[PDB]
């Protein structure tokens, strides 16, 4: 993924 | 940052579930962050609170009274000299982006229409030089001591 | 910049720059709290995103958007594209001493001259007229010359006829497909507001008289005047550069 | 469509032939817009490739060239020797049709009188200096190029021939069995 | 049979074909569309009712409380349309709805009602459509053009072999909802079915089937057929399946049935079915390619012998045989008819169960997140099948069902497993070869959405936000004493609606050039806009003219340019179907007779009929004349027997729009020129005096009346009072509505500004004491003459070269045309002067301006504002305002001058409003808007005083009319109860109160009437007070502004060289010279020619229609001349009657018939007076006047039938050889005036960041010197011209002032320097990481 928010959620 | 601030200042003695204590600090931090970072022309926190209260009362008056509250009516419903209300309403909203596609032709934007008002018109500069020459000539007309007295004056 | 009505207009860059500083400051703050590494790593990722959006937006993911719902313009977007420095402002500036109007026939002209309205020529050649007025003593100062031309006295038209005498003007029609789309003519002052174009030149411009317009420029320096007279005049361009055949054929 | 429009404009088209007329006109206008845009793009690329070329010399001295001869597409000849060779500079001597004696010595600009001589002697083989075979580095020589075509004389050193070539090619862009011997 | 407004001037008609259908109300699309929006609909399916019933009730989480919908209404708008325009505010009504908040109890099982509260909540203002189809948004009129978009449904299409060089075609099937997601199936070059959900990555199609809880066995059963075997080694066979090519020929009945190798033939199948062959024996190896259907297991150990969709082999056959399996089921899959497309999809499908399919869908739809059973299940079930997140509208359901060949035209708005399965089956059929793909540009696949529908969509979008907010609020607190008014804020809904109406792509400023432009703007169809295709991404296939446009969309009228074919005009008779599809009328034909009942047919419906052409000769009884009639069938046209046609066209105009139906002789013009002619006809400027066309088509009156410019009578009556500003009509006794006074008043609109800065002005066309009927025009708007549209003037034209002054398309114009002000126009423009407050101090509007020598302050009154009626010119001061300033920091030299002359400083600027240069008008109006806390200087008080006077006068007249009506009622319903015969007028008015006559049934109610009278008096006292308070209330100006002054200037522009003129046949030009009258060509009678046109413009353009007009125009004028002579020699009405009756019956059995025997001498003489400038003539679009009739009408005058006369030269008096064509042509003055197009500059203001000249005439900007011009100057050797244009003339900041000084010093030399844009470039490249520098 590319969204920083997605990585933070993970 | 607000959760971290709570944690260090929380206590089990009071026997209050953590979420209750955390939520207040978290919300306070987020609200102050919005008050500081949100605007390009920063507005103090007290003025932000005043604006938000004005908006709440204006919403209530729109829903209830009918058409729309006027600055006089808004001042009455609030408690201010009604000249402060004018200023608060005059606090400028967010600036318009200079790339807003006004042009609708040749993809022209708002920034292409804003002139530079600090420049001196070439006729003004020509007049300045002409006046300098005229003053030089007039002083040259007079004698030396008075010429330099005026020049240095 | 401030606009009328107490409202401001700003560039997108300011916005982007602010982002960086904000996040940067937070990082310096967070490292002073010895915060858990998850938060500091998230802040560093956000800072990287902010810097990348500043330098080139909409290239490492999604483009940040403004208070509108269109993406912000970054440093990279201010250089590239047809609406950018190189294309729009380094090759393609706008120009002073220029006008435009609608063209008509004027079948009485000679091949080397055009018809130019008085009202246009009094505006394109304004500094020259000021110079003449103050040189001939009609005006004491440049302000007086400005007043005289504003009122349009009688001597102003004589000075204008004297200034336009042998001073070419370049006429241009918008789709300049080849080099015969710019040509130099000698003005002839006329009434009205429409430029008069010699018939035999219309094929060179690809111009008809059902609403077309032309732009007129005036060369200033001595070299520009001599280049207009010797290189670009309409009486020198009677052969086509694509093939040696005449391009002044009656139509 | 197999049934044509049999009515002209001095008469009237009926309501059912005008519909087909409209098909055609609507197609035409859009294709015109396309033509303009595409020609513009081609011209821009063509001036970008060749902008830097300029005449920067007066004679490279080379002998090589290109053999110019009339182009015949099967039947008749649609481009004689004069149109192909007029204005260029001869690389080698033009011998008589019998090969006996030279006709035009060399490095002579082929103007109208020379072309009339060439036709009179009925010669169909002239070798002429070309740009693509020019020794000059960083530019072209005035003799290899040819003549101006807009002033009617050998080109001047300094002229930007690349921009002229790009514009000349690009501006017209919007405007686009058995054998049988017929002579004894 | 002629109306009073039509017996003044009867336009002779050359139409031959009968009329059975009147032209509909033209702008009916807009009005009906918006009427459906704001309208109480009991079974809520239209408008606001639908949105409310769809969003509400908002059941909160856990069902503790709920919010219910009761009803809605619209209040009265605060300001009427005129006041909204003047004040600069929107015209809208407040929406007030009744909500009912119900709080339950969380104790009992259910059905508890703790309490219910009903309240009325205001939620936004909705803009209202005026009575002409426009919206007044911020003082200006907006038109919201309809949109043509793809209908929701299912569409099957192929790429017609243009993606892979293999040459095969890929087929796909898309499902479009009204709102939701797009479920698209497609075929792979390898014949693999794939599915995409929102234009995302592909997946094997079968995956969705798995997500729908389907087993591989069930999938194969759904799609494929079965071949059943039993064991020995016997296969059941049906004759037709072996349609064919057989490795083993046959084993049936033992002996033989067909030979090996030879291909199976039809006779073989016939014999096989005749023998009724059922089962046969085939080699075991022949079953080594087939695919097993279902799973087969072993009973010994419960082991899987072979899985479903698994290839069958000899070893597996042996395992089944030893496992006790007799019946073996496989799939029938041939190559041509039934293909194995799902089996390969199963092969490539990795997933095996529902959960794997859901995980794949979740991973593809939103990658990154780890998959979850709950999240994936919710995502899939909520993607479709969910009401709130998916709708397949009623039209979408109808098209879906009708495309899948179902008999149910209604159903659920969400998909189902049956729908998806059937779409997949249909796509499979299309691939096999049984069926055809859809045409995308068919007008049966494209529907129209109008103002009402779009507005409803935006209102629902807002209502959704309100719903979310309500749910969130009801989540927390859950308190009592909560009314349904703190949970609703008007900001979201009002925001969405205002965004739509004010700032949207399909809402645009109206065209107010003339009535035609308004009418054609309102009925316009645009494929662009939200929800529709963009302009760049649109190739010339939607831009074409489909055969389905015949009668629904105009083939001609369309802009030429970037969007040609993307914007088109509604045809004349076309109307929109119930579902939103265009339909057109056809006259029904029974066995042989052409009946008179019209049916409206749609695009798809019209396909399977044969429709006769409009110009098909009919008998007097209705029968067709010719045996074979030329009619258009499904897609083409040809001859059909008269006995097999069922519909006929209703008219010859029904193919063209209103704009193209106003062009006479349209059949004789090329199509390109007709397109140009319509486009230019929309741009004409109304002139000082209107002039009806001498050659028209009969559509002028319909266009003029159906537009709102003219004033048309509502009820019949007699004109009681006329005036330049009002018309008072005294209604007939047959239309009185007994409660009414009986009169109606029309207030004309005087000189007013339009969107295009032109003039709007109504002038009466009736006279005192003149009968009228309902529908008659009482006043003429701009560009109408006696009720007919009149866009130009009819000029006397000659076709000849004349000395190169009409060389390409130039026009030579006489000076008698200019002397008579025939193309003189009035333009009104408004200029505003705003006085704000600055930080240094407020600005003031005053007459004492510094540095003005009292010469320019003559027009300014004592308050600093110009007088009304003053004649101003460029530079004159209109409003005098000054701005405070600072200290100005004098230079060391201005100090010396001040000390020598002792001149003082100002401390205030000269920021005042002054007339823009080059404009010379008169001030016709000034209006001042002051803030609520400002002093209101004397000028504002004077304006208020005059406004109050006018308002009091108008209210007084209205009150007196109301009182007169009430007293007439007292009289009429009190004609009994006391005998009073002569006392009808003896007593005063305040006493016809107590009149009466012989006792009868008309006695009854004096108390009620007296109470009502007092109520009227007090009501109008209240009305007077209300209007006074509305006049005297301060305005809500934008924050920071103290006051505004607006000045209106009326300029009168004459015609001059450079102005653009045109005719109706796409022939335009630019005036080149105004020739003296004695230099124009003239004929032997002495009459000159008004205009000289070039004959070389006709042959190459093939728009010879104009020529015919000219000829016919001459004929028409001839008739008028004759009448004029008879009317100047005072001929008796007998001769005039004879001649006019003779001229009204020409032609070959024309339809129009006017009998002058029924005209009174006054009527005949008035008609003769109106016909003395030429008899008007009508030439309908495709059935007009024939050349023979033109020659005959020329002969009726004394003109030559050739149309050509001999002309003389004005300059020399010598006759031109070879006579020339002179006639009368209708010329227009297009809105491209050289006054607005001339522009020049030497020096002015420069941009901010890149200090280059600004652009535009309004900003006094410069001219682009683009890339192409730079190349042109490089082609020459002009290196100094280029350098001066790049640096000193544009942005060499300190090199341009040096140039100015050098120019004024007589030295022509530049010291250029480096442009200021390269420095910006260096700083911006350097503000990246790069380090670009100038090496020395
Ligand atoms: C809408 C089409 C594009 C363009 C015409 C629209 C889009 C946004 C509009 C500006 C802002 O709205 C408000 C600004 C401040 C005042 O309110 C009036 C002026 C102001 C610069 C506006 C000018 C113009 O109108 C703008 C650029
Ligand atoms: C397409 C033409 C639009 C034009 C009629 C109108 C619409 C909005 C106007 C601009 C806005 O007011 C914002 C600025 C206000 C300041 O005073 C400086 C000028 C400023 C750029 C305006 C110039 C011009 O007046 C504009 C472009
Ligand atoms: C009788 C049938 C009639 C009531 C049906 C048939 C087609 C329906 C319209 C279309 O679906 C298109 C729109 C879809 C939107 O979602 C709601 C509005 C919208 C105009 C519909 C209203 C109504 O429902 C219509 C007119
Ligand atoms: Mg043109
Ligand atoms: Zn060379």
């Amino acid at each position: 993924t590319t969204d920083p928010v997605r990585m933070y959620m993970r | 940052i607000g959760l971290m601030k709570a944690v260090d200042k929380f206590e089990y003695r009071r026997g209050y579930k953590f979420s209750t204590y955390a939520t207040w600090w978290i919300r306070q931090a987020i609200t102050r962050s919005i008050a500081d970072q949100a605007r390009t022309i920063r507005i103090p926190v007290h003025m932000i609170e005043t604006i938000n209260k004005l908006n709440r009362i204006s919403r209530q008056m729109l829903q209830e009274m009918g058409r729309e509250p006027t600055p006089e009516e808004l001042a009455e419903r609030m408690l201010m000299p009604e000249d402060k209300i004018r200023k608060v309403l005059k606090i400028a909203k967010e600036p318009i982006s200079m790339e807003t596609p006004i042009g609708d032709d040749e993809d022209s934007h708002l920034g292409d229409f804003i002139e530079d008002t600090t420049l001196e018109l070439p006729l003004d500069s020509a007049t300045t030089e002409s006046l300098r020459a005229a003053t030089h000539d007039v002083l040259a007309g007079l004698t030396a001591r008075e010429a330099k007295v005026l020049r240095m004056r | 910049v401030p606009l009328d009505g107490g409202r401001f207009a700003t560039s997108d860059l300011n916005d982007l720059y602010r982002r960086v500083i904000n996040r940067n400051n937070r990082l310096k703050r967070l490292l002073d709290l010895a915060a858990p590494d998850i938060i500091v790593r998230n802040e560093k990722r956000m800072l990287q995103e902010a810097v990348d959006a500043l330098l080139d937006n909409g290239r490492r993911g999604r483009a940040i958007t403004g208070s509108n719902k269109r993406p912000l313009k970054s440093l990279a977007d201010m250089i590239k594209g047809k609406q950018g420095r190189f294309r729009q402002n380094l090759l393609g500036k706008r120009v002073d001493y220029s006008g435009r109007s609608v063209i008509t026939v004027g079948p009485y002209l000679r091949l080397h001259q055009c018809g130019l309205p008085k009202k246009m020529a009094l505006e394109l050649f304004k500094p020259f007229i000021y110079g003449k007025l103050e040189l001939r003593g009609l005006a004491t100062t440049i302000k007086a010359a400005k007043k005289m031309v504003e009122r349009e006295e009688a001597v102003v038209w004589d000075i204008l006829d004297e200034v336009i005498r042998e001073h070419p003007v370049l006429l241009n029609r918008a789709p300049t497909l080849h080099r015969l789309g710019i040509q130099a003519f000698e003005p002839v002052l006329i009434e009205g507001k429409a430029i008069q174009l010699h018939p035999l030149v219309c094929a060179a411009y690809n111009a008809d008289f059902d609403g077309d317009q032309m732009a007129v420029h005036v060369p200033l320096t001595l070299e520009a005047q001599l280049e207009a007279r010797a290189l670009m005049m309409s009486t020198n361009n009677i052969l086509s550069p694509a093939n040696g055949e005449p391009i002044i054929v009656p139509s | 469509i197999e049934t044509p429009i049999t009515a002209n404009f001095r008469e009237g088209l009926n309501v059912l032939q005008y519909f087909i007329s409209t098909h055609g006109a609507r197609k035409g206008l859009a294709d015109t817009a396309l033509k303009t845009a595409n020609s513009g793009y081609l011209t821009r690329r063509l001036v970008d490739v060749a902008q830097d070329l300029v005449v920067t010399e007066d004679d490279c001295g080379t002998h090589e060239g290109i053999m110019m001869t009339p182009v015949i597409e099967g039947g008749d000849v649609k481009e004689p020797l004069r149109d192909r060779v007029l204005g260029r500079v001869t690389a080698e001597d033009v011998l008589k049709p019998g090969t006996a004696d030279i006709l035009v010595p060399r490095n002579t600009l082929l103007h109208e009188q020379w072309c009339d001589l060439l036709e009179e002697n009925s010669v169909d083989a002239v070798k002429v200096r070309s740009v693509v075979s020019c020794d000059t580095d960083f530019g072209v020589c005035a003799h290899c190029y040819g003549r101006d075509l807009a002033r009617g004389h050998i080109i001047n050193k300094g002229e930007a021939i690349g921009v002229i070539a790009a514009q000349s090619i690009g501006e017209p862009g919007t405007q686009l069995s058995s054998i049988q011997v017929k002579n004894k | 049979v002629y109306s009073y407004t039509e017996k003044k001037r009867i336009r002779k008609d050359f139409g031959k074909r009968p009329q059975v259908l009147d032209v509909p109300y033209l702008l009916s699309i807009q009005l009906d569309s918006f009427q459906k929006f704001i309208e109480q609909d009991p079974e809520g399916q239209y408008g606001l009712e639908a949105a409310f019933r769809s969003v509400f009730p908002i059941q909160s989480y856990s069902g503790n409380s709920e919010l219910q919908y009761v009803s809605y209404r619209l209040g009265e708008p605060v300001f009427d349309v005129q006041e909204c325009q003047i004040r600069g505010v929107t015209y809208s009504a407040p929406l007030r709805v009744k909500l009912r908040l119900v709080i339950y109890e969380r104790e009992a099982p259910e059905g508890t009602v703790k309490d219910i509260k009903e309240q009325e909540v205001y939620m936004g203002e909705i803009p209202l459509m005026t009575d002409n189809g426009t919206f007044v948004i911020n003082g200006t009129e907006r038109v919201i053009v309809s949109q043509l978009h793809r209908s929701p449904g299912v569409f099957f299409d192929s790429d017609k072999g243009k993606t892979h060089s293999s040459g095969k075609v890929l087929y796909n099937a898309r499902i479009i909802p009204y709102r939701g997601s797009w479920l698209d199936f497609e075929f792979d070059p390898k014949d693999n079915l794939f599915v995409r959900i929102d234009r995302r990555r592909k997946l094997p199609a079968t995956i969705i089937l798995r997500a729908l809880n389907y087993t591989t066995e069930q999938i194969l059963d759904l799609f494929f057929e079965k071949v059943i075997f039993e064991i020995k080694l016997q296969m059941e066979l049906v004759p037709e399946r072996l349609r064919g090519t057989a490795s083993f020929d046959i084993e049936a009945n033992g002996k033989v049935y067909v030979e090996k190798g030879r291909r199976i033939t039809a006779r073989h199948i016939r014999q096989l079915e005749k023998d009724d062959v059922k089962l046969i024996e085939v080699p075991v190896e022949y079953i080594a390619g087939k695919v097993v259907a279902k799973d087969y297991i072993d009973e010994s150990t419960g082991e899987l012998i072979c899985a479903a969709n698994m290839e069958l082999s000899l070893d597996l056959l042996a395992k089944l045989s030893q496992s006790g399996h007799k019946r073996i089921e496989t799939l029938f899959t041939n190559d041509l008819d039934h293909g194995p497309y799902i089996s390969e999809t199963l092969r490539v499908d990795p997933t095996n169960d529902r959960l794997s399919a859901l995980v794949e869908i979740y991973r593809m739809m939103r990658p990154g997140e780890p998959p979850t059973r709950e999240a994936a299940e919710s995502l899939f079930e909520n993607l479709f099948f969910s009401e709130d997140r998916y709708d397949l509208s009623a039209v979408g359901r109808m098209k879906f069902n009708r495309s899948l060949l179902r008999e149910e035209i209604e159903g659920s708005g969400i998909l189902s497993k049956d729908d998806i399965i059937d779409v997949m089956k249909k796509l499979i059929d299309i691939r096999n070869g049984k069926g055809e793909v859809d045409d995308i540009d068919h007008l049966g696949n494209r529907r129209i959405r109008s103002v009402g529908e779009m507005a409803e969509n935006q209102f629902r979008v807002g209502l959704v936000r309100v719903e979310r907010a309500v749910k969130e609020r009801l989540s927390l607190g859950d308190l009592d004493t909560l009314m349904p008014q703190d949970m609703i804020n008007a900001k979201p809904i009002s925001a969405a609606v205002k965004e739509f109406f004010g700032s949207s792509q399909l809402s645009q400023f109206m065209d107010q050039n003339n009535p035609l432009s308004e009418i054609t703007h309102k009925r316009r169809i645009s494929a662009l806009g939200p929800g529709g295709l963009t302009r760049e991404r649109a190739g010339f296939e939607v831009r074409d003219v489909h055969p389905t446009h015949y009668g629904r969309v105009c083939p001609i009228e369309t802009p030429e340019g970037p969007n040609i074919g993307l914007i088109n005009s509604l045809s004349v008779y076309a109307q929109t179907n119930e579902y939103g599809f265009l339909e057109t009328p056809y006259r029904k034909v029974t066995d042989g007779v052409v009946t008179d009942e019209i049916h409206y047919l749609s695009a798809i419906e019209e396909g399977n009929y044969v429709i006769a052409q409009a110009n098909s000769n009919l008998d007097e009884e209705g029968h067709f004349v010719e045996d074979l009639v030329t009619c258009r069938s499904k897609g083409e046209s040809s001859l059909f027997s008269r006995d097999q046609v069922d519909y006929m066209d209703v008219s010859t105009q029904q193919v063209v729009s209103v704009g193209a139906s106003l062009i006479p002789f349209l059949e004789h013009d090329d199509a390109n020129r007709a397109l140009m002619g319509a486009n230019m006809q929309r741009q004409a400027v109304p002139t000082l005096r209107a002039d009806k066309p001498l050659v028209g088509t009969g559509m002028e009156r319909a266009v003029a009346v159906d537009s709102g410019v003219t004033a048309v009578a509502k009820r019949g009556g007699v004109v009681q009072y006329v005036d330049a500003s009002r018309i008072v009509i005294k209604v007939n006794e047959d239309e009185m509505y007994p409660g009414e006074a009986g009169i109606d008043i029309y207030n004309l609109t005087k000189y007013t500004r339009s969107n295009q800065n032109t003039c709007i002005n109504q002038m009466p066309c009736v006279s005192l004491g003149e009968p009228v009927e309902r529908g008659d025009v009482l006043a003429d708007g701009p560009s109408t003459d006696l009720g007919e549209l009149a866009l130009g003037q009819n000029m006397r034209v000659a076709f000849m070269p004349w000395n190169g002054y009409n060389f390409e398309d130039s026009i030579l114009v006489s000076e008698r045309v200019v002397q008579e002000d025939r193309f003189t126009t009035i333009h009104i423009q408004e200029l505003a002067c705003v006085s704000r407050d600055t930080k240094l101090g407020p600005e003031e509007i005053t007459a004492d301006i510094p540095n003005v020598g009292e010469a320019a302050l003559s027009k300014l009154d004592e308050s600093g504002i110009v007088y009304i009626g003053a004649e101003v010119t460029g530079g004159d001061i209109l409003v005098g305002k000054v701005t405070p300033k600072g200290e100005t920091q004098l230079t060391p030299e201005e100090k010396l001058l001040r000390a020598i002359f002792g001149e003082k400083a100002s401390d205030v600027k000269d920021s005042s409003l002054r007339v823009p240069n080059g404009v010379s008008g008169t001030v016709i109006d000034v209006q001042v808007f002051t803030r609520d806390g400002v002093e209101k200087d004397k000028r504002a008080l004077e304006i208020e005083e005059m406004q109050l006077k006018q308002a009091k006068k108008d209210l007084s007249e209205e009150l007196q009319i109301l009182e007169a009506g009430l007293f007439s009622r007292i009289r009429a319903v009190l004609v009994a109860g006391g005998v009073e015969a002569e006392k009808l007028d003896k007593l005063p008015r305040d006493r016809w109160l107590e009149l009466g006559l012989t006792d009868e049934e008309k006695q009854n109610q004096l108390e009620q009437l007296a109470e009502q009278y007092d109520e009227l008096k007090h009501e109008f006292e209240k009305k007077l007070e209300a209007k006074r308070r509305k006049i005297t209330q301060g305005d809500d100006l934008a924050p920071g502004v103290l006051k505004i002054v607006k000045v209106y200037l009326a300029v009168k522009r004459r015609i001059q060289p450079g102005d653009k003129m045109a005719g109706r046949h796409g022939n335009k030009g630019v005036i080149s010279k105004i020739n003296p009258i004695e230099d124009m060509p003239y004929d032997e009678n002495g009459t000159p020619v008004d205009i000289v046109l070039n004959p070389l413009g006709v042959p190459s353009r093939m728009n010879i229609g104009q020529i015919l007009e000219t000829h016919l125009g001459m004929a028409a004028k001839g008739i008028g001349d004759k009448i004029n002579a008879m009317l100047k020699q005072q001929q008796e009405v007998a001769k005039l009657r004879e001649f006019i009756q003779r001229a009204y019956d020409l032609g070959a059995d024309v339809r129009q018939k006017v009998d002058l025997s029924t005209f009174s001498d006054e009527e005949v003489m008035r008609l003769a007076e109106n016909l003395r400038k030429g008899m008007p003539i009508a030439t309908p679009v495709f059935d007009g006047a024939k050349e023979a009739e033109i020659k005959e009408l020329l002969k009726l005058g004394d003109l030559p039938t050739s149309g050509q006369i001999r002309l003389y030269d004005g300059r020399t008096g010598e006759q031109f050889e070879r006579p020339v064509t002179v006639g009368y042509m209708y010329m227009l003055k297009l809105n491209h005036l050289v006054d607005d197009k001339m522009h020049a500059r030497s020096t002015g203001s420069y941009s901010l960041v890149t200090q280059q000249p600004l652009g535009g005439k309004a900003q006094f900007g410069g001219q682009r010197f683009g890339e192409m011009e730079v190349w042109a100057l490089e082609a020459y050797g002009a290196a100094y011209t280029l350098q001066e244009m790049l640096t000193v003339k544009s942005d060499d900041v300190n090199g341009r002032t040096k140039m100015y000084k050098n120019i004024v010093d007589g030295n022509h030399q530049m010291e250029p320097g480096m442009p200021e844009s390269f420095n910006v470039l260096l700083k911006e490249i350097r503000s990246l990481g790069i380090n670009i520098e100038l090496e020395d």
